[PDB]
């Protein structure tokens, strides 16, 4: 009981905690949870796009 | 680091993400073994130099 140990977890689990944790972290830098957009992820997928085009041109390279 | 854990984790509470992460661990360590053991036996330079 309690959820102590490392149990399995079901998906929608997972994605349950993640909304969780993102309202939690912009009600610290906000102090408001309406959120009627959301820029945490927005800022966040632009960091994945700069280091997905990075690996992109070292193939490119690796290729060559 | 065996005992450590086996004394702690059993106490501890653990978010579903790193529940999630721990299983993909045990799938990412059989993948590899048959690409690898071909390798030691030497069967894609075999096969290549027919």
């Amino acid at each position: 009981g309690s959820g102590y140990g490392l149990g399995l977890s079901t998906r929608t689990q997972v994605t349950g905690y993640q909304f969780l944790a993102r309202r939690t972290a912009m009600a610290l830098t906000r102090w408001r949870v309406r959120m009627e957009i959301e820029p945490g992820r927005r800022q966040t997928l632009a960091v994945v796009a700069s280091v997905s085009a990075a690996l992109v041109i070292c193939l490119g390279a690796l290729l060559w | 680091a065996g005992m450590a854990a086996a004394a702690h984790v059993p106490h501890t509470i653990y978010s579903p993400l790193f529940r999630k992460f721990v299983e993909w661990i045990e799938y990412l360590c059989l993948m590899p073994i048959f690409p690898l053991a071909l390798w030691l036996m030497n069967v894609y330079a075999a096969i290549r130099y027919r």
